Parts: C-alpha cells; sequence; structure tokens
C-alpha cells in the first residue's frame, strides 16, 4: 500500500502541470489567426484584377 | 484554393462583356424613342411638307 501512494501523488501533479500547458499554447494560437496566413501566396497579381 | 484563381476569372470577363452589351442596346431604345417624339411634335404643329 505505501509503495503504490507515493506514485499516484507522484503523477497528479504531471496531469495537472501538462493541463497548464496547453492553456498557455492555446491562447498563441488564438492570436495566431488572423493574416499569418495571409502573406504566404506568391499569385498577387491574379487575386487584385479578380477583387476589381 | 485561392492559389491559381486562373481558370475562375475569364468566366467573369464573359458575363461582364455581355452586361455592357445588355446596357448598349437599352440606350439605344431611349434614343429611338425620342426620334419619334420628335416628329409627331413638329408634324402635329401644323407644318408638313
Amino acid at each position: 500500500l505505501p509503495d503504490l501512494h507515493r506514485e499516484l501523488i507522484n503523477s497528479s501533479i504531471r496531469l495537472r502541470y501538462d493541463k497548464y500547458q496547453t492553456r498557455e499554447a492555446q491562447l498563441l494560437e488564438d492570436t495566431k489567426t488572423g493574416r499569418d496566413v495571409a502573406a504566404g501566396v506568391q499569385n498577387p497579381k491574379s487575386i487584385s484584377e479578380y477583387y476589381s | 484554393k485561392l492559389e491559381n484563381l486562373k481558370d475562375k476569372l475569364p468566366d467573369i470577363k464573359s458575363i461582364h462583356s455581355k452586361l455592357l452589351l445588355r446596357i448598349g442596346k437599352l440606350q439605344g431604345l431611349y434614343d429611338s424613342v425620342q426620334v419619334i417624339n420628335r416628329e409627331v411634335e413638329g408634324l402635329s404643329e401644323g407644318r408638313t411638307s
């Protein structure tokens, strides 16, 4: 019993530490959306003749 | 899908050139009706030849 008690508390910090990592990671993704991917196309003359 | 934008452009050049054609036709019907209304005015004055 006290063998498995020590590993259980030692794995509940890692479960809570890996949760905090995703909340900081997917608030950076929420800023990445925008015009990060807009200045990637190398076809700029046809996409201004189409809109005009 | 926005990479090419090539074979989607001349099918808007087509429908835009027909609309500028249909404008110039009906702008010509409103210029021959205004010829009929210049003759019927002058003829019903009383002076024919």
